[PDB]
């Protein structure tokens, strides 16, 4: 509810089976991928074209 | 003499003289030659 | 954002689960990062939404 | 002694014969043919299932009688329920084909009537509404079934008047899209390869339809005395040279 | 060369005047083929119906108008006309749309020309000299509120400043997602029930938004904008029907109802002159 | 610094990593390849869907306790279901594959337990009633869902016994066909390529499976003081090399 | 210039997606490390994001 | 051709393309191969 750390901390539950870690859709230009470098700078143009890397490092 | 830069800047084309109604006035799979029946 | 010119989602989930050591416990998180591959075009710039103003700023 | 008139197609695991034709037609002169490299953009290897998905699919029969307006199809949405075309379809992001159309009616001597078979590059239908009235989906996707022209306005659905092409142009100019007449006393079929037309490379295949096929009675049909009033209309249609992109979970579509 | 050549009388078993229409062949016969003619050149070329020519000159495109006067107490700039934007498209008039609409897909740079001229309709003691700013303001941008917004500013997207009663000009290149422009569009932005039909759903280009830089006088000033739209560059595919019924909306193929017969009826019978 | 150990497989538009693999099994030495004309019989072209069936579909997940038996899954019936695989299954009348099977479970250096993961070519299994009393096919077409081991009986089922590999053979000498172990202490995948093994060129992939993959605890799964007593272990299939034939109307099987 | 390689089915102990991203760098992976790709070409230079065209309006 | 004396007096510069992303993606003092372990 306001800025904070956590916010880009993704939490894993131990022993969860078949469930689901976080969900997003791919709208660079605007929620999570907004505030980003990519996000920030992508706002400077209309159009993109092209692929994503999106990498997880695990703590 | 063009004066600025990008492409989009230039004057109009310049005629095609290309001309080939075959695609459209044509389109027949097998060859028609006139004078010879339409139909075998 | 825009439908037609939509890119999808991206989702993430358990394939087994996170197992923890002994005296370990609680919740483990994962860091994300994007970047764009060598691939990426952007073209037509524009205006940002991400800043705007209401009286011009002084020293 | 090979004839305009006679005529084989093999494709796939199914050939049509036809001891009646008038030539066939390729539009614009081009034969359908896979997506280049060069015009690529997508980095996903397609599919090409080949002969399970290039072969014929003979839709359900019309029936042409003395108050026929005309019948209308659009591609890919008929075949979107034949064998493993149609599971590629909503299987795949993205697909694109050509197609080998097949129209056939035969009569007899004594019969008269002429059809005009056109296939329409992006035929955008009219609203009945007008103003800016849209045509909603599920209109405009009938499947198999087509749209019949002579059907009743419906709610959402497209004007059906066939002096304006379903859009405000007149049915005596659709000439100057691909087409060929079916005249009882000439012809029994109407044959016309599609390349694939986009202005992009590849596309969605429920989103976007990419021609309508259109078979309209012009001169009427007329039969000898007291012979029943009526023909059926059978169209065959056959995708070649197609591709499938983007594998996923499965289109649901609206309805 | 020739536009026809000599030809003499003929008795053949080579017809090339009997054909079979159900072929979808438009058979090349000539006046040669069944008159006797004489040689005549063409002496022309075909040079002012090559595309490039046909769609290469300004046509109208839109017709705006915003006003000069105190904003003071304007809950709404907007809707003052104070300022305006134009939702940017070429299907509002339809001159130049009947001509676009020959074609399926076009592909062409755009060299826009805008003409301003002022009125002053009631009492004034002059005629004030005003400035135009005309900002493209592309998808994704903020949209102004205000006619004097930080978004005027417009330090990243292209802007140009002319006077009213003077014209600007300048073009810009083909800004298509795709290789061509759709003029046609049997498809929706997505397989959703109720979403949109037709092209409406691929025109996003954004708008274009003008306002007065000036401050205001004592009196009103109406300026009134005049966009022109040239096709440079032009290349179009696929010939389609001609557009035979009146236009009713941007974007959709649908035409009024009870419209009037566009054939011409006969005043006399099929055998009159 | 390769390791055995590491390692990556893209298939179609998926990929698979493992960072503590014990290298990998091929079975009888053979990657998995088409079919030579040499070996041909049918005339018929067939159908390679390449990228949009060769890729990997992870089956839902089991739970290893300690009081486990084991579990047994069937090819292609496995897959009967999984995206375009399936469905080219349902509609062409022969069909042929080779699989990548890779079967995961990771937990920590304080767990022990080790489970065989074992591949059967032709694993006709036995009914537990004794005499000649049949196995009746859905018991034998448990789908994604496989056979539990540790299930009852059931009548028309298949004999669960462990010891005796559910044919009369002894758990022991499983290790005569393509296995790999997966030890906690060591291990954490197993992988088998599976080149397609039969009598016949091709044949129908509906009345029968022609490989079973294995499952089974061997040393029981012991966890460290006061964890939860169960890890999940999961199995992720690939088809390779995959080819239909015979396209048709599309099957419909029992239940 | 090239956009995307062909590139197919791959069963290596070369893994070129799993990095340490605790050390700084930003490993230039691809569609083509990851998924089978067909070859595509680029089509475009980058002109328009060049510093002197992003500050030079 | 340039009217005027001075170079600041120029219109603008022309594409760096120049482009070497390393010094920002890959600063690390031990090379990295892509496909080699990151840690070894
Ligand atoms: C239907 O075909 C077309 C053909 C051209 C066109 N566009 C409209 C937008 N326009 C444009 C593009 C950039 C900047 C400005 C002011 C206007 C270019 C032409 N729109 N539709």
């Amino acid at each position: 509810t306001k800025d904070e750390v956590n916010s880009y901390l993704i939490p894993l539950n131990a022993n969860r089976q078949n469930e689901q870690v976080f969900g997003t859709n791919l709208f660079i230009g605007d929620g999570v991928f907004k505030t980003t470098l990519l996000g920030e700078i992508v706002q400077y143009y209309t159009h993109w074209s092209g692929s994503l890397r999106f990498s997880l490092m695990y703590t | 003499i063009n004066y600025y830069k990008d492409a989009a800047s230039t004057s109009s084309a310049g005629q095609s003289l290309s001309m080939d109604p075959s695609k459209f006035t044509e389109p027949v799979k097998d060859l028609m030659l006139k004078g010879a029946p339409a139909l075998n | 954002p825009d439908t037609y010119t939509s890119a999808g989602f991206l989702s993430c989930w358990y394939q087994t689960s996170l197992i923890l050591p002994p005296e370990t416990t609680g919740q483990v998180y994962l860091l994300s990062f994007i970047s764009a591959c060598p691939d990426f075009k952007l073209r037509l710039m524009k205006d940002t939404q991400t800043i705007s103003q209401t009286v011009a700023l002084t020293e | 002694g090979y004839s305009d008139r006679v005529q084989q197609i093999t494709l796939g695991n199914s050939t049509i014969t036809t001891q009646e034709a008038a030539n066939a037609v390729v539009c614009y002169a081009e034969w359908p043919e896979y997506l280049p490299d060069v015009d690529a953009s997508d980095v996903n290897k397609t599919s090409k299932p080949d002969t399970s998905v290039c072969r014929f699919y003979t839709l359900d029969s019309k029936t042409w009688t003395t108050g026929s307006k005309g019948w209308c199809w659009k591609l890919p949405d008929a075949l979107k329920d034949m064998g493993v075309f149609g599971q590629n379809m909503f299987f795949h992001s993205l697909g694109r084909s050509g197609y080998t159309v097949h129209v056939q009616c035969n009569a007899t001597k004594f019969h008269s009537g002429c059809l005009l078979v056109v296939v329409i590059p992006e035929h955008q239908l009219a609203s009945h509404e007008g103003g800016n009235v849209s045509v909603k989906y599920t209109f405009t996707h009938p499947g198999e079934r087509g749209i019949d022209l002579s059907s009743a306005n419906e709610v959402g659905g497209p004007v059906k008047d066939v002096l304006y092409n379903m859009n405000g142009t007149l049915l005596g100019n659709l000439l100057i899209f691909p087409h060929q007449f079916i005249n009882l006393r000439t012809n029994n079929t109407a044959t016309i390869v599609i390349p694939y037309i986009n202005s992009v490379p590849i596309d969605s295949m429920t989103r976007h339809n990419n021609v309508s096929l259109m078979v309209i009675p012009i001169a009427p049909l007329t039969v000898p005395t007291g012979a029943t009033p009526s023909l059926p209309i059978t169209v065959t249609i056959a995708p070649m040279c197609t591709e499938f992109s983007g594998i996923r979970s499965k289109s649901i579509v609206p309805q | 060369t020739v536009a026809s050549i000599s030809s003499g009388p003929k008795h053949t078993q080579k017809v090339p005047i009997l054909t079979a229409n159900e072929t979808g062949a438009t058979m090349p016969v000539l006046p040669s083929d069944s008159i006797e003619t004489r040689t005549t050149y063409m002496h022309f070329n075909g040079s002012e119906t090559d595309v490039e020519c046909f769609l290469g000159r300004a046509a109208c495109v839109h017709v705006t108008e915003i006003q000069n006067k105190d904003a003071t107490g304007i809950d709404n700039h907007r809707e003052a006309k104070l300022f305006n934007d134009w939702k940017i498209n070429l299907s509002s008039l339809v001159q130049l749309r009947k001509k676009l609409e020959l074609f399926t897909y076009v592909r062409f740079d755009s060299e826009y020309t805008i003409l301003a001229t002022a009125s002053q309709p009631d009492s004034a003691n002059y005629s004030s000299n005003l400035v135009v700013q005309a900002m493209y303001v592309p998808p994704g941008a903020p949209n102004p509120k205000e006619w004097d917004d930080y978004t005027w500013q417009s330090a990243s997207n292209p802007s140009v400043f002319f006077k009213v009663g003077d014209t600007s000009r300048f073009s810009v290149p083909y800004v298509g997602l795709a290789s061509a422009y759709n003029c046609f569009y049997d498809g929706y932005s997505h397989d959703d029930a109720e979403t949109q039909y037709g092209i409406t759903v691929l025109n996003h280009m954004g708008s274009m938004a003008f306002r007065i830089v000036n401050e205001h006088d004592e009196h009103k000033t109406l300026v009134k904008i005049r966009v022109y739209h040239r096709a440079k560059h032009v290349e179009a595919w696929i010939p389609r029907a001609p557009r035979a019924l009146p236009y009713t909306s941007i974007g959709r193929t649908n035409y009024p109802k009870n419209t009037e017969p566009v054939i011409k009826k006969r005043k006399g019978d099929i055998k009159s002159y």
